RNA sequence: CCGAGGGUAGGGCCCGUGACUGGGGCGAAGUCGUAACAAGGUAGCUGUACCGGAAGGUGCGGCUGGAU
RNA sequence: UGGGAGAGGGUGGUGGAAUUCCCGGAGUAGCGGUGAAAUGCGCAGAUACCGGGAGGAACGCCGAUGGCGAAGGCAGCCACCUGGUCCACCCGUGACGCUGAGGCGCGAAAGCGUGGGGAGCAAACCGGAUUAGAUACCCGGGUAGUCCACGCCCUAAACG
RNA sequence: CGAUGUCGGCUCGUCGCAUCCUGGGGCUGAAGAAGGUCCCAAGGGUUGGGCUGUUCGCCCAUUAAAGCGGCACGCGAGCUG
RNA sequence: GAAUGCCGGCAUGAGUAACGAUAAAGAGGGUGAGAAUCCCUCUCGCCGUAAGCCCAAGGGUUCCUACGCAAUGGUCGUCAGCGUAGGGUUAGGCGGGACCUAAGGUGAAGCCGAAAGGCGUAGCCGAAGGGCAGCCGGUUAAUAUUCCGGCCCUUCCCGCAGGUGCGAUGGGGGGACGCUCUAGGCUAGGGGGACCGGAGCCAUGGACGAGCCCGGCCAGAAGCGCAGGGUGGGAGGUAGGCAAAUCCGCCUCCCAACAAGCUCUGCGUGGUGGGGAAGCCCGGGUGACAACCCCCCGAAGCCAGGGAGCCAAGAAAAGCCUCUAAGCACAACCUGCGGGAACCCGUACCGCAAACCGACACAGGUGGGCGGGUGCAAGAGCACUCAGGCGCGCGGGAGAACCCUCGCCAAGGAACUCUGCAAGUUGGCCCCGUAACUUCGGGAGAAGGGGUGCUCCCUGGGGUGAUGAGCCCCGGGGAGCCGCAGUGAACAGGCUCUGGCGACUGUUUACCAAAAACACAGCUCUCUGCGAACUCGUAAGAGGAGGUAUAGGGAGCGACGCUUGCCCGGUGCCGGAAGGUCAAGGGGAGGGGUGCAAGCCCCGAACCGAAGCCCCGGUGAACGGCGGCCGUAACUAUAACGGUCCUAAGGUAGCGAAAUUCCUUGUCGGGUAAGUUCCGACCUGCACGAAAAGCGUAACGACCGGAGCGCUGUCUCGGCGAGGGACCCGGUGAAAUUGAACUGGCCGUGAAGAUGCGGCCUACCCGUGGCAGGACGAAAAGACCCCGUGGAGCUUUACUGCAGCC
RNA sequence: GAGCUAGCCCUGGCCAGGGUGAAGCUGGGGUGAGACCCAGUGGAGGCCCGAACCGGUGGGGGAUGCAAACCCCUCGGAUGA
């Protein structure tokens, strides 16, 4: 039967992307503390 | 005049629809329209503020001229009486001896081939418009503006009229549709006659189907609803209403008014609505 | 081949009968009231409509086959 | 061919009296209603009076023992559209007539459907009386309906 | 109660005897035939159907008889539901 | 030493279950240390509206080749989507970007918000929509509309020539649109050919034939032909299209007008370029100088922006054309021609799946296009089969119980059971025929019955030709033939009578309920006069609505028919300029603290002072409510009638043992041999009743009752047979559970149901296939129940607040 | 966090084949004119049968599954809400 995940690359960079985490307050924090966690990728890799 | 349909389905069996007899153009003008940006009855955030819309046929607004005493004295010729999905009006085009173009809503009675014009000396006969002060006593009229060159407000669907009553100072006195009595400045604009298209209340829609291409999604009872949902939810079976029948928000919904009462307008307003 | 008729299926008409039920006729020695016949104590009758334990009442319109 | 009378029918308009309601003024101790009363309404200002407005229905006098229509039935006034009918002339046609099973149309009121309208009135209904009782008569309220459009219903002491 | 699954049916039995039938008896208001009542007796047997979820019960047609109880109201790591 | 403790290791169950669709395999040859499993050949089977082919997502080297087999692969492995390495993706024309706008997002101006931030006309971003120039063939181990070959094309720059008032982000036209149905003419695709080309074949009784088998095209500028789309021409007037305008709009006149004309597209032809089968031979060679033609069927595709009908009335913007403004008119633009210039990113491979989503090489899920032939009435259905792709990554035997899926059955035929649950029956097409009732549509495929193959002969109309033959579609009549049987296989309703409920088609508890529930046309109440009411938001702003009372919100009821009574005392809502109560504030009689004083400070009566409440009235399709007792009639019985208590008023019409009836299997009638159900009645309705609607109602229903006919392995009552398992051998090899165990019966005892205690009985040691009575067997720290001054959802005339409103 | 799911918004796409045969139109009949009747034409519908597609009715299987909702048979809708 139909899964939870269906990936689509458009939507995920548009909804965890770089540039959606930084147009936000709360998405600036992530990034905040994602750096300071020190984790090698900030956002989800997609190919584009 | 309405037309029925044989029963050769169920919904066929009471379904009516309007003849169209008037109508003597089939397609808008095309620099009249415009898109009519669909809702679905939610706002700005994207939140239902009115429940149970969408899903309508697609339409295109028809821009439709509710000043008129734009173009005083430059009379029009009625070109053509069209079908206007956006209102339950017919809507009539007018070829200006100007070369202009615009659409009014046709009242009962125009002509195609007749000719009307807006302004103070306008004859006081159908599709005519003039402030109400010009207009005699008694006259029934349409499309009327509230304030002076606000934009008709008043009697614009299908088969509704004002009736000029009387005159105090510099303010008239209508009969509005709903029965109200109200003062209307003047220097109001309406134009004469009543709306058309009178037989629009004697649809019978017939089906569910028929609703939902209006646009309007099935509506669901309170009592049908659980009481997170309604003060009606609730109940083992069926359940009598168990309190003052009221509104998915809690107010009373049997007779409580609600027209705020230090409103500045109530000193313009005679007569509350009849019946 | 046709064919008495038998068989399957489905219709039509008529008769008898049926828990129960509708009113009708008659009986008369009962209970309730008294609608009509006198102006019958609200003149009567009437088509219809709504109502009432009952006769009946009332509305609308009609008739005189109504007393004074 | 030339004339007449007429509430004959249909459509659109339009006038005044009166009732009720709303507003303004003035005014106060009751008004109303009946055989007599009570319910009802009224000092939260009624009734009676004056001014203004809204709205529906019906048309006083003329009006009669009258007129018109096939019957039902038709009554302010104006116009339009339209039917029947009588008279004089004795001009045209040449028995072209009478009746009429069926058919078709019309058909008071009440009633029905869809929409509108709603002043007065008023089945049902509620209340006051009357009365031995009073699901009535009389009184105070009052919804259909009564009015308009279209469609049904097709009855009558539809009687001379 | 850190779980002992419940009515009824089906399936499969097994046991008790306060015995429904068949076998053996005494008494009888036992002539015979048919019964009644008690005693001994558990070896075997103890039908099919209509109604109802039913157990039970009522009814139809039979029968030698159409017994009553126990087994966690026997039996859901056997089925049904 | 225990915490269903934590982490790790290792056991038991156990050589047990299983090895993932029952489409299926066999042999020969080869390779190799090793072969059921890799390669090759023959045979067999399976898919073929796919299980074949192409594209988009997503995936990310999985692609090709060489060398490998530790692990991964449910066995094996020499093989592989696995390990190592090398190679492989080529564009002005395909897709996206250097173009356009949609929702939406963002956002100069502007608005709002303690901060963070929220909005916001223009503008900008945003595509699978608009727009825009490439077709066919060849080539690689692996790319190709990209390389190559042939024939075409687009834009930009510059130049030449000719032409013109040139010029835009501004004006206008256009772009530009629905649903259903559909014409003409074509193409794609397909069938046939006694015709054209072709290696060869004559078998096994016959055939050297009008024999068999194979193939008989593809692309193509200009020109031309056929079929379509689009478009009226001229002048005069002009105040509108937010400047200008010669454009467009409007008015008038003339001609032309279903013609033409101009223009654009499709199709055909077209110089030219390609392709080219069976068979044979070792992907390639040959066939071959291949042939490349005629007839027929024919789209849902093309012409296209076609036509008609209908109501629910069907994007934008740019490209494009036209108009003019600044400007500039040696420029500029337009047309033709010539030369030059033409960037970035993607391109491998999988792609209904072993490469995507499901932890797995997972019977599940995944959007678009092509999807051949024959027959069955049609079809994308069904059976077979083409091209193409597969046999599903454990096998070999055996021929028990039992299980699954399947086939048949004497006599009976629902006796089964909660129930005909399940399974039979019926089954397509043509013809005949068809009831109650009905809203006149229907009910209806009612029901029920007849026909159905093949051969010969005769013939009717239609399409294509030409008006004929030929082809092709739909027929009709006659006469015959065969079998048990002719929709001979596959696909394809069992039917009827009668109740309840819901009018109907729809919708729902993703994953235990599809229903009588929700919705629904329709009915009624009520709010709302527009900066509407209402909703979201602190707000600005939005929805409502670019709507306006024939409209919008809320509520109930639920097609339609006939109806919808009585009670307004309580609660709600509505109306009420009186009166009562009423807070802040106003007022300040009077009183107090302090100071020598003026003075400062405090308390405070009357009176004035809103909504709300009290009070008066209205209001039921507003919340809701709708009695009791005694007596009375020629026999009993009952009570039309009278009396009396109570109430706000005492349940009307209709219905009633009901989806409601306790007593209850009420009673009577019907149906059955027999009927707690069912149907029809009665009415002492425990406890119906009129928009939480009452009573009916044709049609409808995978809803829930009752009955009958047909037919059956449901059953009496079971038997046999098939395949996949179970079983045996080879390969691989889990699991929950598990205090330890050397783990029998009875009768007792024991915390009250004992393998483990007592007495007695029975019992050699160890397995294998089976069955489930016990181990109070496993699973899940009982959901019931109670307890905890535990929690959470929900309600209200509980308390106390708050938003909101007055 | 709306790549599942619910609703809406924008823009695209899909629904073999067969059946029934509404309005309208035309012709004829009918009438004073009509209503209306009949035939032909026509092609409507939350119309009918049935694939794709969307579902999930009854049963059986599965139940340490092929699968944390699957499989077989059967069944509902299939121009529309
Ligand atoms: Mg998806
Ligand atoms: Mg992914
Ligand atoms: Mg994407
Ligand atoms: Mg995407
Ligand atoms: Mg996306
Ligand atoms: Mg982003
Ligand atoms: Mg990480
Ligand atoms: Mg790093
Ligand atoms: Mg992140
Ligand atoms: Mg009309
Ligand atoms: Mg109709
Ligand atoms: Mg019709
Ligand atoms: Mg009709
Ligand atoms: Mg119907
Ligand atoms: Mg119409
Ligand atoms: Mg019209
Ligand atoms: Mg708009
Ligand atoms: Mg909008
Ligand atoms: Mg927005
Ligand atoms: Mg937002
Ligand atoms: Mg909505
Ligand atoms: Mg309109
Ligand atoms: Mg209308
Ligand atoms: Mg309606
Ligand atoms: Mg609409
Ligand atoms: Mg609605
Ligand atoms: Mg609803
Ligand atoms: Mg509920
Ligand atoms: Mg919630
Ligand atoms: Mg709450
Ligand atoms: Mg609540
Ligand atoms: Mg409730
Ligand atoms: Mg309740
Ligand atoms: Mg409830
Ligand atoms: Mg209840
Ligand atoms: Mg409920
Ligand atoms: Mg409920
Ligand atoms: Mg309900
Ligand atoms: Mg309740
Ligand atoms: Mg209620
Ligand atoms: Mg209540
Ligand atoms: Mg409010
Ligand atoms: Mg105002
Ligand atoms: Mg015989
Ligand atoms: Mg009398
Ligand atoms: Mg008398
Ligand atoms: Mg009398
Ligand atoms: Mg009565
Ligand atoms: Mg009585
Ligand atoms: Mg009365
Ligand atoms: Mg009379
Ligand atoms: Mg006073
Ligand atoms: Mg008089
Ligand atoms: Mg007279
Ligand atoms: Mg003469
Ligand atoms: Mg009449
Ligand atoms: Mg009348
Ligand atoms: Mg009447
Ligand atoms: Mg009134
Ligand atoms: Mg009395
Ligand atoms: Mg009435
Ligand atoms: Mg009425
Ligand atoms: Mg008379
Ligand atoms: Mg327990
Ligand atoms: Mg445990
Ligand atoms: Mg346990
Ligand atoms: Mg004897
Ligand atoms: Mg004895
Ligand atoms: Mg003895
Ligand atoms: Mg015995
Ligand atoms: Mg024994
Ligand atoms: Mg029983
Ligand atoms: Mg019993
Ligand atoms: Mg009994
Ligand atoms: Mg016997
Ligand atoms: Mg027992
Ligand atoms: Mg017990
Ligand atoms: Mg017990
Ligand atoms: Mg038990
Ligand atoms: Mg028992
Ligand atoms: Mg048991
Ligand atoms: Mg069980
Ligand atoms: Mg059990
Ligand atoms: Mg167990
Ligand atoms: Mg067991
Ligand atoms: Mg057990
Ligand atoms: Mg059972
Ligand atoms: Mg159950
Ligand atoms: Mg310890
Ligand atoms: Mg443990
Ligand atoms: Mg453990
Ligand atoms: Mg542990
Ligand atoms: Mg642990
Ligand atoms: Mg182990
Ligand atoms: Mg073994
Ligand atoms: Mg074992
Ligand atoms: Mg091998
Ligand atoms: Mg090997
Ligand atoms: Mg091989
Ligand atoms: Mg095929
Ligand atoms: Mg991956
Ligand atoms: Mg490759
Ligand atoms: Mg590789
Ligand atoms: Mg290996
Ligand atoms: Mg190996
Ligand atoms: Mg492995
Ligand atoms: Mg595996
Ligand atoms: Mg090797
Ligand atoms: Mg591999
Ligand atoms: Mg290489
Ligand atoms: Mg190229
Ligand atoms: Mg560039
Ligand atoms: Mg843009
Ligand atoms: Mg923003
Ligand atoms: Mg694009
Ligand atoms: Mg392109
Ligand atoms: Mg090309
Ligand atoms: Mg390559
Ligand atoms: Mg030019
Ligand atoms: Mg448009
Ligand atoms: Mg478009
Ligand atoms: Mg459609
Ligand atoms: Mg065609
Ligand atoms: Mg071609
Ligand atoms: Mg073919
Ligand atoms: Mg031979
Ligand atoms: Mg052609
Ligand atoms: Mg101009
Ligand atoms: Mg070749
Ligand atoms: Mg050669
Ligand atoms: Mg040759
Ligand atoms: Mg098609
Ligand atoms: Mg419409
Ligand atoms: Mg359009
Ligand atoms: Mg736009
Ligand atoms: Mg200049
Ligand atoms: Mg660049
Ligand atoms: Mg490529
Ligand atoms: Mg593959
Ligand atoms: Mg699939
Ligand atoms: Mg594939
Ligand atoms: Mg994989
Ligand atoms: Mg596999
Ligand atoms: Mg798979
Ligand atoms: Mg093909
Ligand atoms: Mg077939
Ligand atoms: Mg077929
Ligand atoms: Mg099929
Ligand atoms: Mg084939
Ligand atoms: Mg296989
Ligand atoms: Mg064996
Ligand atoms: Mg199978
Ligand atoms: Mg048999
Ligand atoms: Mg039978
Ligand atoms: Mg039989
Ligand atoms: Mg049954
Ligand atoms: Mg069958
Ligand atoms: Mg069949
Ligand atoms: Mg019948
Ligand atoms: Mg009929
Ligand atoms: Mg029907
Ligand atoms: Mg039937
Ligand atoms: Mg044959
Ligand atoms: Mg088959
Ligand atoms: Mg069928
Ligand atoms: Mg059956
Ligand atoms: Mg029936
Ligand atoms: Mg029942
Ligand atoms: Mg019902
Ligand atoms: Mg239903
Ligand atoms: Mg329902
Ligand atoms: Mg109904
Ligand atoms: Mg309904
Ligand atoms: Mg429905
Ligand atoms: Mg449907
Ligand atoms: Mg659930
Ligand atoms: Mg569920
Ligand atoms: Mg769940
Ligand atoms: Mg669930
Ligand atoms: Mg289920
Ligand atoms: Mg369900
Ligand atoms: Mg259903
Ligand atoms: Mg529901
Ligand atoms: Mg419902
Ligand atoms: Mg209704
Ligand atoms: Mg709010
Ligand atoms: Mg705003
Ligand atoms: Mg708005
Ligand atoms: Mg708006
Ligand atoms: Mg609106
Ligand atoms: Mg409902
Ligand atoms: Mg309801
Ligand atoms: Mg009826
Ligand atoms: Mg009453
Ligand atoms: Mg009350
Ligand atoms: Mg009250
Ligand atoms: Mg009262
Ligand atoms: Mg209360
Ligand atoms: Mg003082
Ligand atoms: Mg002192
Ligand atoms: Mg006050
Ligand atoms: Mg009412
Ligand atoms: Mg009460
Ligand atoms: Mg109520
Ligand atoms: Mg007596
Ligand atoms: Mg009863
Ligand atoms: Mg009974
Ligand atoms: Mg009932
Ligand atoms: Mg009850
Ligand atoms: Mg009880
Ligand atoms: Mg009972
Ligand atoms: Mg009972
Ligand atoms: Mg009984
Ligand atoms: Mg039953
Ligand atoms: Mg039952
Ligand atoms: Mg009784
Ligand atoms: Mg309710
Ligand atoms: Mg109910
Ligand atoms: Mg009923
Ligand atoms: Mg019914
Ligand atoms: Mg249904
Ligand atoms: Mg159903
Ligand atoms: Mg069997
Ligand atoms: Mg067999
Ligand atoms: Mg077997
Ligand atoms: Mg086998
Ligand atoms: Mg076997
Ligand atoms: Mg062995
Ligand atoms: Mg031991
Ligand atoms: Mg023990
Ligand atoms: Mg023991
Ligand atoms: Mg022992
Ligand atoms: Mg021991
Ligand atoms: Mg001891
Ligand atoms: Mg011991
Ligand atoms: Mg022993
Ligand atoms: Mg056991
Ligand atoms: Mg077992
Ligand atoms: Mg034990
Ligand atoms: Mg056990
Ligand atoms: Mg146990
Ligand atoms: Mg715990
Ligand atoms: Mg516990
Ligand atoms: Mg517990
Ligand atoms: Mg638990
Ligand atoms: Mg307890
Ligand atoms: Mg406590
Ligand atoms: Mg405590
Ligand atoms: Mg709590
Ligand atoms: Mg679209
Ligand atoms: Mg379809
Ligand atoms: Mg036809
Ligand atoms: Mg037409
Ligand atoms: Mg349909
Ligand atoms: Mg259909
Ligand atoms: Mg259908
Ligand atoms: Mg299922
Ligand atoms: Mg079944
Ligand atoms: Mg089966
Ligand atoms: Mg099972
Ligand atoms: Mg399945
Ligand atoms: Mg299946
Ligand atoms: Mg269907
Ligand atoms: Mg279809
Ligand atoms: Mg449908």
């Amino acid at each position: 039967m139909k899964r939870t995940w269906q990936p689509n690359r458009r939507k995920r960079a548009k909804t965890h992307g770089f540039r959606a985490r930084m147009r936000t307050p709360g998405g600036r924090k992530v990034l905040k503390r994602r750096r300071q966690k020190g984790r090698w990728r900030l956002t989800p890799a997609v190919r584009k | 005049a309405v037309k029925k349909f044989k029963p050769y389905t169920p919904s066929r069996r009471f379904m009516t629809v309007a003849d169209f007899s008037e109508i003597t153009k089939t397609e808008p003008e095309k620099s009249l329209v415009k898109p009519l940006k669909k809702t679905g009855g939610r706002n700005n955030q994207g939140r239902i503020t009115v429940r149970f819309r969408g899903g309508g046929h697609k339409r295109l607004y028809r821009i439709i001229d509710f000043k008129r005493w734009d173009k005083v004295g430059i009379p029009a010729k009625v070109a053509a009486i069209e079908y206007d999905p956006n209102r339950s009006a017919r809507i009539a085009l007018l070829h200006y001896v100007d070369g202009e173009k615009r659409y009014i809503i046709a009242p009962d009675g125009l002509q195609v081939g007749q000719q009307v014009v807006a302004g103070p000396d306008a004859p006081i006969q159908v599709g005519n418009a003039l402030p109400l002060r010009f207009i005699p006593v008694g006259t029934v009229v349409h499309a009327v503006e509230l304030e002076p060159k606000k934009g008709a407000k008043l009697a614009r669907a299908a088969g509704t009229s004002a009736q000029i009553q009387g005159r105090e100072g510099d303010y008239v006195i209508l009969r509005l549709p709903s029965g109200e009595l109200r003062k209307v400045h003047g220097e109001c604009y309406a134009t004469v006659g009543a709306v058309g298209n009178a037989d629009h209340k004697n649809i019978v829609l017939g089906k569910a189907g028929r609703s939902r291409w209006l646009g309007r999604r099935p509506h669901v009872r309170g009592a049908a609803m659980n009481p997170v949902d309604h003060p009606h939810g609730g109940g083992e079976g069926r359940a009598p209403r168990g309190r003052p029948p009221a509104s998915p928000w809690g107010w009373q919904t049997k007779g409580l008014k609600t027209r705020k009462r230090r409103k500045p307008s109530s000193r313009f307003i005679i007569a509350r609505r009849k019946k």
